[PDB]
């Protein structure tokens, strides 16, 4: 019934910046909003309830505010430990809670290209009928890149599957590899593979190819 | 059938600063995300510094951290770049870049001329 | 134009002579309610009263204006001369600071919500009489076309100059926009909150008539679903007779404990409509007609009838100070471009129309007390019937 | 010492039928509304059911209303979620939270302690050892200079699977990439290295695959062809 709207939902800062996240809320929800932080692979935690009051345990940077529907989230010094992704939720009754979608807060970086390698299929999975080729992007930042598997010169879609790392401990870059499932007959059907990489960091394409 | 345009340049003393900007015709930057790339003799096409929507923050590369600033103005469709602190390797041609997809792909279709920064 | 000058010069005293005599009348009227009583008496009354006594000291002065423009010339001294044009001066900037005061006292007592105020009227008295030290220093009998005036002249360079921008702008543009910052915030304030008092109960009645022509138990809990919502909010409502008062009060404990009955009666009417019972649920919020009409109706009118007091007790001083920005500004922008720049009918006709506007604010704050006047027409019957026996 | 404990959160079948058990202690039931909201892999938090025990009021989302069934009792002071009729929508970290009645402050502090969380993996798919195949390098790709490797983590049906390299002997510049799943029901993982590519010859790169459920422990070689 009553939806939730979550507007920053990647947020990027560094070690003492000011944030802001403003969730909307669809019906008049009046003050019942809680703010909630997960790390990945934990439970949610209890930041900012009544949509301004602080929970115990929670430190002073962390605050909370309502204009009429308007909901906010604030952290006033950003401290390392406070990397994580961040939901509001109205909770006006029982069996209407909703939650925000989520934005997750990240360290903010220098903007560096992603290095691209691709790797052809060995010939143990030509053996077995199934044919994976995997591009690779190594050490990007941030996490906002596009792979085009253009296969014989042509645009494809529904048989690539990318994934992506989460930010690395030391230089906090994103890596992604996005492998393309093709049947044996169908890899043997043609020879030129590429895959092409776009970034914000960078001004062209990166297309690494090889012939079968 | 977008097109973009700059001003901005001259000659400057180490230690200096100068100020670019960068008007959309055509088009609106509301949505959109604004980019700004070097281009030196002997390295060509580097990045520069990003701008992307109110509240989606902006980014700037590695040799240009802390003493360049980039800022928009979604009224007048016009971006700017503020570089402070020039050194003598910033003496380039400084393009404009619209990142043409919403989700910050970086598909940069459409560019700008440059603008003829020579320091020393 | 000489004829259309005697006619301004003849219209003058009179309009001068009966301004002094009905707010001398009107001031120790407005003086004698203040000082016969203390009991009821508030800090923004205070300065209210402040002003009126100003206006005292104001209106002993008319009759030497008079004098002098029914004679043509200023046949006082130069020492005179500043002695009135100064009066004047304290009589501006105290009007000025004293509506500043008042409109931060009610910020504080209304947008962020005493044996000490003779300080603080000693402080607002002086800070008149400094800014008024250049009108002081600044205005001496001189000639000029053959007859002697009251007027001022910058005269045998930069500490004159200098001082008389900073006094002008500390007292006049700083002070002007506090008071329209205060009063928009005041204004936005207490609107907001007859809006809120009002669509709070608004969607408490509306929703209700859903309720019994719902037919399902699909609108049912649609409509229950913006009661608990307003009923939610209307608890966090914070009446101006309990703003100045604890939140922790027993009186607002009793106003809080009746929305905290209502909304659980909206979650057992909800908690029937979830299950797709709608005649079940017509009948738990037949109940919601009941705790509105012994909880929340003894309070809504309570707190409609006291916020209505305060946007009427808001609105005799918005309308003073207006009455105070209608009239004593337009001469004080006269003398202002005079002294900027050192057909020609018309600058003496609005001198005079702009000398005669300021010098009648005197006679109109007591008009207004009179007229929308919420404490000083009550007290000036107390005085009355005590005295007519 | 409040808490909640979730369980019996395992691996079912497509229409198939599990009870998650939220065990709490330092509170009890009747005074404690307790709801499940549950988070799929790469979502947010959705809301599934509450029950309030002192009365009696279970109510569920729409995607999950018939299908499911909360209760609960206050002798062990536990909650339970019985899921019938299953899909692959369903597969989620399932956590169960209190919220207070209201009146009063526990009402406004909407869910102020979790438990940790049961994975419900609802597949088709049966347990499967992987098939790893190494990313070999080119000679052409970043020759002199630095050049990535890696094994390719291939159709495994249970989702822990641990790759080192070189038995633990490598650690700077690996990035293990999370398991995506795959259209037939299987999961697949990267595990790419970067290295000198001065260190292509004599230096022996081990990539050690050990998936746990299957006990399978393949030791590829990545070597340049
Ligand atoms: C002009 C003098 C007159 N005062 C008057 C107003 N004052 C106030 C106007 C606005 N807000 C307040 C207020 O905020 N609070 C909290 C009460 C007032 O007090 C009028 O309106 C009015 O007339 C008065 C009163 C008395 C006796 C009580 C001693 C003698 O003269
Ligand atoms: O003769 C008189 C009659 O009372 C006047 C009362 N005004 C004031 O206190 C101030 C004021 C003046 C103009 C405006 Cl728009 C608003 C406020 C605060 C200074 C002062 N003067 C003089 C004429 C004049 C003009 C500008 C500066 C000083 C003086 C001295
Ligand atoms: C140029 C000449 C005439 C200026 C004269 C200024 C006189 C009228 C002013 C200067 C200081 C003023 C006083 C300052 C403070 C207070 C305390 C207050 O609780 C009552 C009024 C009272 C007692 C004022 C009365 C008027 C006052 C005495």
């Amino acid at each position: 019934d009553i939806q939730m709207t979550q507007s920053p939902s990647s947020l990027s800062a560094s070690v003492g910046d000011r944030v802001t996240i403003t969730c909307r809320a669809s019906q008049s929800v009046s003050s019942a909003v809680a703010w909630y932080q997960q790390k990945p692979g934990k439970a949610p935690k209890l930041l900012i309830y009544s949509a301004s009051s602080l929970y115990s345990g929670v430190p002073s940077r962390f605050s909370g505010s309502r204009s009429g529907t308007d909901f906010t989230l604030t952290i006033s010094s950003l401290q390392p430990e406070d990397f994580a992704t961040y939901y509001c939720q109205q909770y006006l009754y029982y069996s209407l809670v909703t939650f925000g979608q989520g934005t997750k807060v990240e360290i903010k970086r220098t903007v560096a290209a992603p290095s691209v390698f691709i790797f052809p299929p060995s010939d143990s999975q030509l053996k077995s009928g199934t044919a994976s080729v995997v591009c690779l992007l190594n050490n990007f930042y941030p996490r906002e890149a596009k792979v085009q598997w253009k296969v014989d010169n042509a645009l494809q879609s529904g048989n690539s599957q990318e994934s992506v790392t989460e930010q690395d401990s030391k230089d906090s870059t994103y890596s992604l590899s996005s492998t393309l499932t093709l049947s044996k007959a169908d890899y043997e059907k043609h020879k030129v593979y590429a895959c092409e990489v776009t970034h914000q960091g960078l001004s062209s394409p990166v297309t690494k190819s090889f012939n079968r | 059938q977008v097109q973009l345009q700059e001003s901005g340049g001259g000659l400057v003393q180490p230690g200096g600063s100068l100020r670019l900007s960068c008007a959309a015709s055509g088009r609106t930057i509301s949505r959109y995300a604004m980019s700004w790339f070097r281009q030196a003799p002997g390295k060509e096409r580097e990045f520069v510094a990003v701008a992307r929507r109110s509240g989606d923050g902006a980014f700037y590369a590695d040799s240009v951290q802390g003493r360049f600033t980039v800022s928009r103005d979604d009224a007048k469709n016009t971006v700017y770049l503020q570089m402070n602190s020039l050194k003598p390797e910033d003496t380039a041609v400084y393009y404009c870049a619209i990142d043409s997809d919403t989700f910050y792909s970086g598909s940069y279709d459409y560019w700008g001329q440059g603008t003829q920064v020579t320091v020393s | 134009l000489q004829e259309v000058r005697q006619f301004s010069r003849a219209f003058v005293p009179i309009a001068y002579s009966l301004i002094c005599v009905f707010g001398l009348l009107g001031n120790i009227l407005v003086v004698i309610t203040f000082a016969f009583y203390k009991k009821a008496r508030s800090m923004t009354d205070v300065y209210l009263a402040n002003m009126a006594i100003a206006d005292i000291l104001f209106a002993l002065t008319l009759p030497f204006w008079a004098v002098s423009h029914a004679t043509g010339a200023w046949v006082f001294s130069n020492a005179t001369c500043k002695l009135l044009k100064g009066i004047y001066a304290i009589n501006f900037n105290c009007g000025m600071w004293l509506l500043t005061c008042i409109a931060m006292d009610r910020y504080i007592a209304i947008v962020q919500a005493l044996p000490r105020s003779k300080i603080i009227c000693l402080v607002v008295w002086g800070l008149s009489v400094i800014i008024s030290s250049s009108t002081f220093v600044f205005n001496q009998k001189y000639n000029t076309q053959g007859s002697d005036v009251c007027e001022p002249k910058y005269q045998t360079i930069r500490w004159k100059l200098l001082m008389l921008g900073l006094e002008l702008l500390f007292g006049f543009f700083i002070p002007l926009m506090f008071m329209i910052f205060c009063y928009t915030a005041i204004v936005k304030t207490l609107r907001r909150q007859l809006a809120d008092l009002e669509d709070n109960w608004e969607t408490l009645n509306d929703n209700l008539k859903v309720i019994e022509k719902a037919d399902n138990a699909a609108q049912v809990k649609d409509a229950l679903t913006k009661m608990r919502a307003a009923a939610l909010d209307a608890q966090k409502a914070t009446p101006p007779k309990l703003e100045d008062k604890s939140p922790d009060s027993p009186e607002m404990k009793d106003f809080r404990h009746g929305f905290d009955i209502l909304v659980g009666q909206i979650d057992d009417a909800l908690k029937l409509a979830n299950e797709g019972k709608v005649k079940e649920a017509q009948a738990a919020a037949e109940q919601l007609k009941t705790t509105r009409n012994a909880y929340i109706q003894k309070y809504l009118e309570r707190a409609r009838s006291t916020l209505q007091k305060e946007v009427k007790a808001i609105r005799v001083i918005i309308a003073v100070v207006l009455v105070f920005l209608a009239c004593q500004i337009p001469h004080n922008m006269v003398l202002l471009v005079t002294a900027a720049n050192l057909s020609e009918k018309l600058i003496a006709y609005t001198k005079t129309v702009t000398e005669v506007l300021a010098f009648l604010h005197c006679c109109l704050n007591p008009v207004l007390y009179a007229f929308i006047g919420q404490k000083f027409r009550n007290y000036f019957l107390k005085i009355l019937k005590d005295l007519w026996c | 010492e409040v808490q909640l404990v979730e369980s019996g959160g395992g691996l079912v079948q497509p229409g198939g039928s599990l009870r998650l058990s939220c065990a709490a202690s330092g509170f009890n039931v009747v005074d404690f509304s307790l709801h499940w909201v549950r988070q799929a892999p790469g979502k947010g938090l959705e809301w599934v059911a509450y029950i309030s025990s002192s009365s009696g009021s279970t109510s569920y989302a729409d995607s999950v209303k018939g299908r499911f069934t909360i209760s609960a009792d206050t002798s062990k002071n536990t909650a339970y979620l019985q899921m019938n009729s299953l899909r692959a929508e369903d597969t989620a970290v399932y956590y169960c939270a209190r919220w207070g009645y209201w009146p009063g402050e526990p009402w406004w502090k909407a869910f102020d302690y979790w438990g940790q969380g049961t994975l419900v993996t609802v597949s088709s798919a049966s347990t499967k050892g992987p098939s790893v195949f190494p990313l070999a390098p080119s000679s052409k790709s970043t020759s002199g200079g630095t050049a990535a490797l890696g094994c390719l983590v291939k159709d495994y049906f249970p989702e822990p699977v641990t790759v080192s390299w070189n038995s633990g002997a490598l650690t700077s510049g690996v990035h293990t990439f999370p398991a995506v799943l795959q259209s037939s029901g299987l999961y697949s993982l990267s595990s790419v290295v970067t290295v000198p590519s001065s260190s292509l010859g004599t230096q022996t790169y081990i990539c050690n695959v050990n998936h746990k459920p299957s006990n399978t422990k393949v030791d590829k070689k990545v070597e340049p062809k």
